[PDB]
């Protein structure tokens, strides 16, 4: 009586909602975004710093 | 004089489907009751036009 149904693990198919039951998913969620992290800078005050 | 009649209807779904359905906005206890009324009634109409 209308199973609700899964995804079938594929990636293609769960970005897209295609289900196996009924009520197709609107779409995924959003869970944040990970970006590169900013690598830290050697300061210069070990050398010469001679403003021109 | 007629003795009246009967009309049932029953649908049925699992947790999961329910559990689902609330995250993609539809209210599932009160869309599912909707679904009833909304077949029963018109389930009716095919009844009385056909009995004309």
């Amino acid at each position: 009586a209308e199973i609700g149904g899964d995804h079938g693990y594929n990636a293609t198919n769960i970005a897209a909602g295609q289900t196996s039951g009924a009520v197709t998913q609107i779409g995924p969620a959003v869970m944040g975004m990970v970006r590169r992290a900013i690598p830290n800078l050697i300061a210069f005050d070990i050398c010469g710093v001679q403003p021109m | 004089q007629t003795a009246v009649k009967s009309r049932k209807l029953k649908t049925g779904i699992t947790v999961e489907l329910a559990q689902d359905l609330e995250a993609n906005g539809f209210d599932a206890p009160n869309f599912l009751e909707d679904l009833l009324a909304t077949e029963m009634a018109d389930e009716i109409n095919k009844d009385i036009l056909q009995s004309l």
